[PDB]
């Protein structure tokens, strides 16, 4: 509630004006404060001048900007932002050249001012942008033939002005005509020009993409992948960025049918290599906006392999069914005879047995029942067909070494296949989403467009090799499974950037040596830390965290003196909210300001089960902070403010006496809730004494110490012929 | 009111879960668990005050004996049984109250008991304006008669009473009344059944002289801005007055 | 599964790690999880455990850490010092006691007594480590030990519990039920030692001389430190500076 | 002990007839008894102290409005209703009754409340309003409604429910007290 410092001793300044420094009042309208300025600068018009900080802000001070100013901030003085706007309306779409550049540098840089922003979209001056540089390009075209790096600058600064102003969106975001992306093309579909023009176009294409899918469509034709290269040849860093966001977005935005198309394009014109090649083991630098980029490149190739990862193609399909038979006779004919190419149903359940009993098929019926299950499905069967044509040296030598098991040490080449790849995909992120928040690149995805393909191909090698160095089963195909899904993992930590290295990192994982490093690593993990013994403290876990719960809980029934909605004027500030021993009643509400809290009685919201309540919003999440009304409360109490969900009309808005005790009460609600907690003090509480507890457990072992690692089972006598018999 | 007691008795349980058929009984509930119950507000059936059977008794004395020393109640059954129309609610009305026996009288040492009988009933439309229209007459005569003995008095009720009947106004009973059993098309579907509309008729008859009570009242109990309202109960009062003699049939008194 | 033995050399059925649940009474165990057993087969022992002393537990001999003895550190000489390990042992009894007292403290607010207590705790803790070798000198041994008899004293005077009696060598050495008058006095002595100490901390709750002297009525030799930096200002010739004590 | 004069009006396709009755039969929710007379009451206890209270139910239809002011004066509170299905209902109140009760009575306690609650969400009913053009209109703009009046309160409940249908007449009580 109470307001900051108002009295500040801050700089006035006017250009050209020596500051004069007061004890400036914050409270009284800023139509006092700019008047007395400006008188003391002989100045009337007052509604024509706005303050703003002298900062590099050079932000007019409104009602919404003043709470900025600080003690030492400079405050100048200069024209409101509805005169700058109109200043901007006729010196930006004038016919004058330097004062249009200067001024349009004073755009630029005032556009991210939301205050002069209200003003100059209420005078629709990204409009007279639109005259300014296409109107004003055939205006002066005699002499900006020869004008043009001058020209173009001006017309870069007027995309900067554009972009800059259509964040705000207040202004529709259409506002620009045809002849702006005549111009971005220009930029865009021409030879290299200033690197301020083509890095604007370039915002600007991404712009309009972002804008609508008719815009994203409409300069489709303005950026070709045959011409958007280049600005990646461009070696200026963001020129690449850029470009490749723009990729980005003709990816996002098209549909699914054309994706297909545009990765296609992508894996024909190099741009996986060439980015490789231009970006990441070249001399120019992986930002984090350069991961983002080569990421969602990744990611896009992933996902339009996940148009065959999501749905569930027909397994029973002839065309399907007869492509698999091709890549089982490719792989299985080393131990087939020529009959089976092409055998009867019969035959094809005879093969089917003795050749996937050999794989431990449990339904023998159809090996598309290994596929059945998606993802891939079919992107399984395409990383089969791509070994017949990349790696079929792989392919062939795994399906034979299990085409000539009937045992269960058998690598069943279905199932095997269709895991592999599914569990790569996950791991990989082959056929996600592209989102920003991840934001690492994998080289070795840009050292081949199939590079998804030969992992799962050299992962089926390391898999099958060490299983003939682990002796790998079909009962631990799942054990040994994660066995070479943690190979991948210490790979992937390593971060293999291209296929030699991963080949080199995947082979030294092959359990010749690095697992004593490794568990070494975690012998000095447990040295601090007693990993065992962590499996032993976790393990009953949820004793501590139970009775943690229910204490609350008690303390809900003891409750407090509860905070309300504004609870000021005469208002309880404090009321009582006594759970009753039912825990299926609350009793709380409006209750009176109360001196020793609870009377245990129908409060005034007598009633609350955890059935009417769906969950909880804490703070600024509260609709009633969400109010913008007569609910305004001020943000401090965050910490105190909760709204908890029931009937979907009726909200607990309400506050709470500090925040602790906040916590204590949402950690009993999410109780009721059966989630997690929300009190640190929960947390550290929890971890004191779960640890020493376990500390008071070490009291029968000391003075001698714990083999950490499990030991082996000696061996019993299985009987119970006991020898001393039991109780 | 009832659900207050219904919040106050599910406090006293786990497992609220509340049966909604509030009339009848669950037979699958008589066997599953997961404890029902159902909570409705009855009617304490009238006491049986001895050798007042006639007396002038006072009001004190008639009202403290409706309340206690009870051990009938009632539960009246809102029920369609017939044809269904719209203008009406009458057509179909059958109530099938519940007796409700328990073993001893409000009040007890006990402020609840169990039920030790419980049986039903079967009312029709016919008798159902009987009774109500009947009841509504001595609710009237209630009126008419607390300030017949109290003079610093709120006349307001008595307003609320005057207007509520003398304009049936969003639905009109009395016409109801005429279209439902004076009409002799329920007269072939209740022909020997004249017997009671003949008992309505009889009914509204001696409503005419309760209803007088209620306008001479009125008239002394008259405030200006009871004014409008009266002029416009005594206009439809001498109306429905010449409509009991002739368009209602019934033999004045 | 067979072949077991009747010996009391597996009392010493003490976990090492985790386990599983392969036999009917097994699981993962703690580290404390000793279980008391009787049915000796060589890689696996069943019997009692202490948690349910009415039923076994099957536990293989290498996850078992067997030692030769019972719970007892003096009758094989599992001391490594004699007789005070039947001291640690019954601090670790009662170290448990105050694991479950605490166990219900939480759920009262008072709990700065709770902390308080585990900080004794941790005190008797590494005590217990202090003592797990033949580390002290022996005079340290009997200073320590009247100190850690006066924690375990303070928690019972806290915890509601017994009067434990005692002092040196063992707390238990007096309960043998053999004299009857000297457990009367030792019980009184304990008594005085509480009451003592419970005057103490509610004095020293309010008063921090008293104690000194408290402490200081038995000795009268002490030295009071004295640490010189530097005489702050130019003499500009050689000087001596001339520290005595003086009563005016 | 005292009592208060109440008058209640609404659209006439929504019987608040049901409303009041099923309240103060206390009876349960869509199994009240339908009478033949209008203009209810309730001897309720608030708040420590009981109070009779009888509430003018009249006809709603433009054309009784010739007798309804003549009940106008010492109305202690009025109740203005429609329906939440009903934006005909919305209508009606906005542009008649509002206006012309806001004018008979300017000073005097209002609360408006809603109605059908439970018909408010029911989907196949509002689809049918959507195949018709009829809005299923929510709470939020009718506290905004409220606010054009600016009304003492609002609240809304639903007869076959009795939902805040006791809070309505409670807070309904407790503007007089």
């Amino acid at each position: 509630m109470p307001p900051p410092a108002d009295i500040v001793k801050v700089a006035i300044e006017w250009p050209g004006a020596y500051p004069k420094l007061m004890e400036i009042d914050q409270k009284k309208p800023l139509s006092a404060i700019i008047k007395e300025v400006c008188d003391g600068w002989s100045l009337a018009n007052h509604e024509y001048f706005a303050l703003q900080h002298a900062d590099s802000s050079n932000f007019y001070i409104t009602e919404k900007n003043r709470n900025e100013i600080k003690n030492g901030t400079i405050l100048r003085l200069t024209t409101s932002p509805a005169q700058n706007a109109q200043q901007l309306h006729e010196r930006i779409q004038s016919s004058s050249m330097d004062a249009k550049l200067e001024a349009l540098k004073d755009l630029a840089s005032l556009s991210r001012d939301v205050t002069f922003a209200q003003e100059f979209i209420n005078l629709d001056g990204i409009s007279l942008l639109t005259q300014m540089v296409e109107s004003g390009t055939e205006r002066y075209q005699k002499l900006q033939k020869i004008m043009k790096p001058c020209f173009g600058d001006m017309l870069s600064f007027t995309l900067t002005a554009f972009v800059e102003l259509m964040d705000h969106g207040i202004v529709s975001w259409d506002t620009f005509s045809v002849a702006f992306i005549k111009k971005i093309a220009s930029f865009v579909n021409k030879s290299a020009i200033d690197i301020s023009i083509l890095q604007r176009s370039l915002a600007i294409l991404e712009s309009m993409v972002l804008n609508s899918h008719d815009l994203y469509q409409k300069v489709a034709q303005e950026i070709t992948i045959g011409q958007l290269i280049p600005h990646l040849q461009g070696s200026d860093q963001e020129i690449q960025t850029y470009t490749i966001a723009v990729i980005n977005a003709l990816f996002l935005k098209a549909p699914d049918e054309r994706r297909q198309e545009m990765a296609n394009i992508l894996a024909q014109k190099q741009l996986r290599s060439i980015i490789l090649t231009h970006v990441i083991r070249a001399q120019r630098a992986i930002n984090n906006e350069m991961a983002h980029q080569l990421y969602v490149l990744q990611v896009l190739t992933f996902n339009l392999l996940e148009d065959r990862m999501m749905t569930k193609m027909d397994p029973q399909d002839q065309a399907q069914r007869d492509i698999i038979f091709e890549l089982r006779r490719i792989a299985f004919d080393a131990e087939s005879e020529p009959n089976n190419s092409s055998g009867s149903m019969e035959k094809r359940k005879s093969m089917y047995t003795r050749d996937y009993k050999k794989l431990g098929f449990i339904n023998h019926v159809n090996p598309a029942m290994d596929f059945t299950q998606t993802p891939p499905g079919m992107l399984a069967l395409d990383n089969m067909l791509y070994f017949a044509k990349h790696h079929q040296d792989a392919y062939i030598r795994i399906v034979l070494e299990n085409s000539s098991r009937e045992d269960k040490h058998e690598c069943p080449f279905g199932r095997s296949s269709i895991e592999l790849t599914k569990m790569l995909c996950e791991i990989l992120k082959v056929g996600e989403l592209p989102s920003e928040t991840c934001n690492d690149f994998h080289p070795m995805f840009f050292t081949h467009d199939r590079s998804f393909e030969e992992f799962f191909c050299i992962c089926i090698q390391l898999l099958n090799k060490t299983w003939k160095e682990m002796r790998a089963t079909s009962e631990d195909f799942n054990k040994v499974m994660q066995v070479v899904k943690e190979q991948v993992m210490r790979a992937l930590t390593t971060k293999p950037s291209s296929l030699d290295q991963f080949k080199s990192k995947l082979q030294n994982l092959s359990y010749t040596e690095i697992l004593k490093i490794r568990q070494s690593e975690r012998m000095n993990q447990e040295d601090f830390q007693s990993r065992p013994i962590l499996e032993l403290k976790e393990k009953i876990q949820p004793e501590i965290l139970e009775l943690i719960k229910q204490q609350r809980l008690n303390r809900l029934v003891e409750g407090t003196c509860f905070r309300k909605l504004n609870a000021r004027r005469r208002q309880d500030k404090f009321w009582y909210c006594r759970l009753s021993p039912n825990h299926k009643v609350l009793h709380y509400g409006d209750l009176e300001e109360s001196p020793q809290g609870e009377v245990p009685h129908d409060s005034l919201q007598d009633k609350l089960p955890v059935a009417d309540i769906k969950a909880v919003v804490t703070g600024k999440d509260c609709p009633h902070m969400k109010e913008k009304g007569a609910l305004k409360q001020n943000k401090e109490v965050l910490e105190l403010a909760f709204s908890i969900l029931y009937d979907s009309n009726c909200q607990l808005n309400f506050i709470a006496p500090d925040k602790h005790e906040y916590c204590i009460w949402t950690d009993g609600l999410n109780a009721l809730l059966g989630k997690d907690m929300m009190s640190d003090l929960t947390r550290n509480d929890l971890d004191t004494l779960l640890s020493m507890e376990i500390k008071l457990r070490l009291l029968d072992l000391e003075n001698i110490q714990i083999p950490d690692a499990p030991p082996p089972i000696p061996k019993e006598p299985s009987n119970y012929d006991f020898v001393y018999d039991c109780n | 009111r009832r659900e207050d007691f219904s919040l106050r008795l599910l406090t006293q349980f786990p497992n609220a879960e509340k049966m909604t058929s509030t009339t009848p009984p669950g037979e699958d509930i008589k066997s599953s668990p997961k404890q029902y119950m159902q909570c409705f507000t009855v009617k304490p059936v009238m006491s049986l005050p001895p050798s007042y059977k006639d007396k002038p008794v006072p009001e004190q004395i008639l009202n403290y004996y409706r309340a206690n020393e009870v051990q009938q109640f009632r539960y009246s059954r809102p029920f369609r049984k017939g044809e269904k129309d719209p203008d009406n609610e009458f057509a179909t009305m059958w109530i099938e109250r519940t007796t409700y026996t328990t073993a001893y009288t409000f009040p007890g040492i006990l402020k609840w008991f169990e039920v030790k009988q419980i049986s039903t009933e079967e009312i029709s439309p016919l008798e159902n304006a009987i009774e109500t229209m009947e009841l509504t007459n001595e609710r009237i005569s209630n009126c008419v008669q607390q300030h017949a003995w109290d003079r610093s008095l709120s006349v307001h009720p008595l307003s609320m009473l005057l207007s509520g009947i003398v304009d049936p106004a969003v639905m009109g009973g009395f016409s109801n009344y005429e279209k439902a059993f004076f009409t002799e098309k329920y007269l072939q579907e209740h022909p020997e059944d004249q017997e009671k509309v003949e008992l309505l008729k009889r009914l509204i008859a001696l409503q005419m002289p309760l209803l007088t009570e209620g306008i001479r009242i009125h008239g002394e109990k008259l405030t200006e801005q009871l004014k409008p309202l009266h002029e416009r109960l005594s206009s439809c009062f001498r109306e429905l007055k010449e409509k009991v003699e002739k368009h209602y049939g019934v033999i004045t008194l | 599964m067979a072949r077991w033995i009747p010996t009391k050399r597996q009392k010493y059925g003490v976990a090492i790690y985790n386990y599983n649940a392969s036999q009917d009474v097994e699981l993962s165990l703690q580290i404390g999880d000793t279980v008391h057993i009787l049915e000796m087969y060589e890689g696996w022992y069943r019997g009692y455990t202490l948690q349910n002393k009415s039923k076994k537990g099957i536990f293989p001999e290498t996850y078992i850490h067997l030692k030769e003895a019972t719970v007892e550190d003096l009758g094989q000489h599992e001391t490594v010092i004699p007789g005070e390990l039947p001291l640690v042992q019954e601090l670790t009894s009662t170290l448990r006691e105050w694991a479950v007292i605490w166990r219900k403290l939480y759920v009262n607010n008072k709990l700065t007594l709770f902390r308080q207590l585990q900080q004794m705790t941790y005190s008797l803790i590494e005590w217990r480590s202090q003592i797990l070798s033949g580390t002290l000198p022996k005079d340290e041994l009997a200073e320590l030990k009247k100190k850690v008899t006066a924690k375990i004293d303070h928690g019972n005077r806290m915890l509601g519990l017994d009067l434990v009696v005692r002092d040196d060598n063992g707390n238990i050495l007096d309960p043998d039920e053999t004299s009857t008058i000297a457990l009367f006095k030792a019980h009184e002595v304990a008594s005085k030692r509480i009451e003592e100490k419970i005057q103490e901390e509610k004095s020293i709750l309010q008063n921090l001389d008293l104690r000194g002297q408290s402490i200081f009525s038995t000795i009268h030799t002490y030295g009071l430190y004295v640490n010189f930096k530097n005489f702050v200002c130019n003499i500009g010739e050689d000087a001596e500076l001339f520290m005595a004590l003086y009563d005016p | 002990m005292q009592a208060i004069k109440c008058v209640v009006v609404g659209d006439g396709a929504v019987a608040k007839t049901c409303l009041l009755i099923s309240y103060t039969t206390n009876a349960f929710p869509g199994e009240y008894i339908p009478t033949v007379f209008d203009n209810y009451s309730a001897n309720v206890m608030v708040d420590g102290k009981p109070v009779n209270l009888g509430l003018w139910d009249t006809a709603g239809q433009e054309d009784y409005d010739r007798l309804r002011p003549l009940s106008y004066p010492q109305t202690d509170v009025f109740l203005i209703c429609f329906s939440l299905v009903s934006p005909a209902s919305f209508e009606n109140v906005r542009a008649k009754w509002y206006p012309e009760v806001r004018h008979h009575c300017p000073n005097t306690p209002i609360i408006l409340v809603g109605t059908k609650l439970d018909l408010r969400d029911d989907k196949d009913t509002i689809e049918k309003l959507k195949e018709k053009k009829l809005t299923p209109i929510t709470y939020p703009q009718g506290l905004a409604m409220a606010k054009e009046i600016g009304a003492v309160k609002y609240l809304e409940c639903s007869a076959l429910t009795q939902r805040g249908l006791k809070t309505v007449f409670d807070e309904a009580i407790r503007a007089v007290l």
